């Protein structure tokens, strides 16, 4: 019960406009998870954290979103913190991929 | 034609930290139309479908038997954990409720449990029994069948559930009807003698998509590696396929995106390049 | 559309 995250925008990625980062994270179990979206290694400010549910096999599904603006030379990337995964995975976001 | 209603209900120890820790969420064939907090204490309506065509009254009578809820999993979170002698740290209470409106017009009741991950207890329609899946969940089963539960339950999911839902599709037939066209980006990386090439599909309705890579003109199916049709905070969707190819033929691969939407498959290519 | 909460009772 590992959970499987991946890292995605809402819009195709433009230079100076408004965006919604996404970061979904589904089939893992205990259900306390910490998923936090960052820039430059700094937390984004307005997450969106909505909501807990489950799929047909028990297995829990969370999206956080917040609104940005992509910058060149800035990285953005998704923080995830859970007792089965020891060591925090981290999934970096390519405008380009 | 296929109809479906889901009633997802999870009672929680460990939230954890400035979290709800009972959760009620109710969808109509996918899309979210209700939702319950622990701290709010109210159910209120998603989508505009649904506001629209239901009374306060109705949202009022929701919210207090969600609440009664609440309380009654409170306790089965405490009655559960003496069951399997255990002091308290990560446990959870699953709950599945709802029907299934077939292509022919036949009834599909469910009624599910579940304790840390594991099925607990299931209602039997063609039995009017509730298994028992787990030997502490042989106390459930007994306390169902002194008192009346089979035959309310019955009467509920053959006809509360199917006469409601009914008018759910009338109410958002304009809403789950509708087609939204996704934005197709097609990338490429280079690593280690490797063309890694991307496609990415964004915002979409509905959720099926079948997308697939084509290396001249021919699916390579086994090759394209998918992450899966994730959701957007919208309720629309996106999905992304990877593939791995030989550093200068990048141009004869292309990416054929599979949609309601459109009304014959979408062919794209990196220099063309994507949309449109 | 939801019934009875005594059939959430373990």
């Amino acid at each position: 019960l590992t959970p499987k995250v991946q890292v995605y925008s809402r819009f195709p990625a433009s230079a100076g406009t408004k965006n919604v980062l996404n970061c979904f994270a589904a089939g893992f179990h205990p259900p306390k998870i910490s998923i936090t979206l960052m820039k430059d290694g700094v937390p984004m400010e307005g997450a969106q954290y909505s909501d807990m549910s489950f799929n047909d096999d028990w297995t829990f599904q969370r999206l956080v979103h917040a609104d940005f603006t992509p910058s060149s030379g800035s990285t953005y990337a998704c923080k995830v913190e859970h007792e089965t995964l020891k060591e925090p995975q981290v999934y970096k976001w390519d405008p380009e991929f | 034609e296929l109809h479906t209603l889901r009633y997802i209900r999870t009672a929680m120890t460990d939230p954890g930290p400035g979290l709800p820790w009972f959760v009620d969420v109710g969808y109509v064939d996918g899309e979210l139309f209700m939702h319950y907090n622990s701290t709010a204490r109210r159910a209120v309506p998603r989508t505009e479908w649904i506001a629209a065509n239901t009374d306060q009254q109705y949202w009022d009578r929701e919210t207090q038997i969600v609440q009664g809820s609440e309380q009654i999993n409170r306790e089965n979170l405490d009655i559960l954990r003496r069951r399997y002698n255990q002091t308290g740290g990560s446990h959870t209470v699953q709950w599945m409720s709802g029907c299934d409106i077939l292509e022919d017009g036949t009834i599909r009741g469910y009624h599910q449990a579940a304790y840390d991950g594991r099925d607990f207890v299931a209602f039997d329609k063609g039995t009017m029994t509730l298994t028992a899946a787990v030997p502490e969940a042989v106390p459930t089963k007994r306390k169902w069948e002194e008192g009346g539960y089979a035959e309310g339950l019955k009467q509920y999911l053959e006809e509360t559930c199917v006469e409601w839902l009914r008018r759910y599709v009338e109410y958002g037939k304009a809403e789950l009807g509708r087609r939204e066209r996704p934005e197709v980006r097609v990338w490429g990386k280079e690593a280690d003698g490797i063309l890694t090439l991307s496609c990415r599909a964004h915002g979409f309705y509905p959720r099926p998509i079948v997308v697939s890579w084509l290396k001249d003109g021919a699916v390579r199916g086994q090759d394209a590696q998918s992450g899966g049709i994730v959701p957007n905070g919208d309720g629309t969707y996106h999905t992304w396929v990877t593939i791995d190819a030989q550093p200068g033929d990048g141009d004869k691969y292309q990416c054929r995106v599979e949609h309601a939407s459109l009304p014959q498959p979408g062919l794209y290519s990196w220099r063309s390049g994507g949309g449109l | 559309t939801a019934g009875q909460e005594d059939y959430d009772r373990l």
